[PDB]
């Protein structure tokens, strides 16, 4: 529970050519550059990406939400990505249907009781319903504003 | 405690069998599964959302529904007999760690045999010492679900009595024992003592006696 | 590849302390859980207490009726983990096994702080809390006779009557009989103490000319008794 720290140029929204790897390289180059992960963070979260895919079929637009072991983070982190198309991305539950993805939500939790109760609490923002459908429209300034409320509220 | 199993279960071989985890923590957490073999270490089954270790067979499964959990063995084999313990949380919010009562999974894998008796006096060297014990075998049963009486003369006896529960051999039958404790002047004073077993309705008393 | 091995094991006066060690090879022992279980002989298993990974803060749970008596500590510089049993009651007297503890977490149908799964486990030290002192066995044969034998086979073997505290070892003619032996479990008599059997099965022909010695080892005590059983 050591702060969940949040920057301005954690958030960027993402052209029409990127691929699983193009996203997770973008979302993550902010992490490396503060001191908040491993160098080669990116590697091991494509790996366990490979392993355990993160694609949530959520309505209306599907998510992922790529992250790693809790080994490689150094300070608690999040990096958010907007994507011009939708990105495929397998489902984590199965099914051999992918997911078409436009809102990717990179967690860098360092300890096991952040990652669960993180992950809980992300369970209940994608049912926002209302709040998944203005994620693509606000701009790289504002999405700041709405997710950091929410980051703010987690401390309690 | 927290967490109730069924004590024990017996299936058929090539069957199929359910082994169900009742427990309040269950409607917030999964259980996982452990197999315990006599006088081996317990090892991990199923754990989570049915995920199984690599060796392990297929037709271990998982499952849950509200307040239980489900270990199901689909064509159970003569491998799976063994003690099966589930594992979850204690209540809701916890970060400590609950096992179940355990359940005794009995795998009928082989014909039925009839149980073969033998009854030891007290040795010489023994009754020298102050003491007399009887030590009656069963051994070469099939299944494991015996009685052992004692006699003094046509009297039962139950008090100085005490039984090891069967165990299974190295030929795959099973074998147990029972003790009768007596003093050197009990063990002079009898005409003869007997260990009576029960197997299937099927009874066989051995008999010992001081003069012989 | 992975292995555990516990020591540390042995009889222990109520109210007096005894301490565990856990040796882990076969992993990465600074970034894994682990977990301690006990079992009491004949009963089922039972959660002690759990220390976490120092990525995790290294945090340490105990179950209710062993919590501030009991203490686990981790030593990842020699990849050893410790069980500190202080004010031992007769309740504490178990095999404690050592295991590695796995994480877990469904994303859709899970609630923090997850599950905690055992993947690997030690061996197992036999723990022993007890004002009974030890004592050596006492070894008496149980012979064959003319009324006693099935046939073409005999059964013939060794009483390891009254010792405390548990195990004890048998083997026949120094190992090198192993066809027919079966060592029964052990059963607690009036006194407290232990006792059990070995029985072998014998060809009915080879009773007056081969010899039979069943061989007691019970180290708690340090004692090795060698029995020879004799027909009538």
């Amino acid at each position: 529970m050591q702060g969940i720290h949040f920057r301005r140029h954690y958030v960027r929204h993402l052209p029409k050519e990127v691929s699983q790897n193009d996203i997770i390289k973008a979302l993550a180059s902010p992490l490396i550059n503060d001191g908040m992960v491993v160098s080669d963070f990116a590697d091991h979260v494509i790996t366990r990406e490979q392993n355990f895919p993160t694609g949530l079929p959520v309505e209306p637009v599907g998510v992922a939400i790529p992250h790693t072991d809790g080994e490689y983070v150094r300070q608690n982190a999040i990096s958010v990505g907007i994507l011009a198309e939708p990105v495929n991305f397998e489902d984590a539950t199965g099914e051999p249907d992918p997911v078409p993805v436009r809102v990717v939500f990179m967690l860098a939790l360092s300890n096991w009781d952040d990652i669960t109760n993180v992950l809980y609490w992300i369970k209940a923002v994608i049912q926002d319903e209302d709040f998944m459908q203005q994620l693509l429209v606000m701009n790289d300034d504002e999405i700041y504003q709405s997710i950091y409320t929410r980051i703010s509220e987690l401390e309690h | 405690s927290e967490l109730t199993q069924d004590p024990a279960v017996s299936v058929a071989l090539g069957q199929t069998v359910r082994i169900t985890c009742q427990g309040d923590s269950l409607r917030s957490y999964y259980a996982s599964w452990y197999q315990q073999k006599p006088g081996q270490a317990p090892v991990l089954v199923i754990y989570g959302k049915n995920n199984r270790p690599s060796g392990i067979p297929d037709r271990f499964s998982g499952s849950s529904s509200g307040n239980t959990a489900s270990l199901t063995i689909t064509g159970a084999q003569a491998e799976d007999e063994a003690d099966y313990y589930c594992s979850s949380r204690d209540k809701s919010g916890s970060r400590l760690s609950v096992f179940g009562g355990g359940t005794k999974l009995t795998v009928l894998s082989q014909p039925k045999a009839a149980p073969s008796v033998t009854l030891f006096p007290p040795s010489s060297e023994e009754l020298q010492a102050n003491k007399a014990t009887l030590v009656c075998l069963i051994s070469d049963f099939y299944p494991g679900a015996v009685t052992v009486a004692w006699k003094a003369d046509s009297s039962p006896v139950k008090a100085g009595v005490e039984t090891t529960t069967p165990s299974k051999q190295s030929n795959n039958k099973y074998a147990a024992s029972s003790y009768l404790s007596l003093t050197p002047e009990q063990w002079k004073s009898h005409r003869s003592y007997s260990c009576q077993v029960t197997h299937e309705g099927s009874t066989v008393e051995k008999t010992v006696a001081p003069t012989e | 590849e992975v292995q555990l091995v516990e020591s540390g094991g042995g009889l222990v006066k109520p109210g007096g302390s005894l301490r565990l060690s856990c040796a882990a090879s076969g992993f990465t022992f600074s970034n894994a859980w682990m977990s301690w279980v006990r079992q009491a002989p004949g009963k089922g298993l039972e959660w002690v207490g759990r220390i976490k990974s120092k990525t995790d803060g290294g945090t340490t749970d105990y179950a209710a009726p062993v919590k501030g008596r009991f203490t686990i500590s981790r030593d990842d510089s020699k990849n050893t983990l410790y069980l500190q049993m202080n004010s031992l009651k007769t309740e504490d007297t178990a095999v404690y096994y050592c295991a590695r503890t796995g994480k877990y977490y469904d994303f859709w149908s899970g609630y923090p702080p997850g599950e905690e799964y055992f993947q690997d486990w030690g061996r197992g030290t036999l723990v022993t809390v007890s004002s009974a002192s030890t004592k050596g066995p006492s070894v008496f044969p149980l012979a064959p006779s003319s009324k006693s034998t099935s046939g073409g086979t005999a059964a013939l073997g060794c009483l390891v009557k009254d010792y405390f505290p548990e195990p004890v070892t048998v083997s026949w003619n120094s190992g090198a009989l192993t066809s027919g032996v079966h060592t029964f479990p052990a059963v607690l008599q009036s006194s407290g103490l232990y006792s059990l059997s070995s029985v072998v099965t014998v060809p009915s022909s080879s009773l007056g000319t081969q010899t039979y010695i069943c061989n007691v080892n019970h180290k708690p005590s340090n004692t090795k008794v060698d029995k020879r059983v004799e027909p009538k």
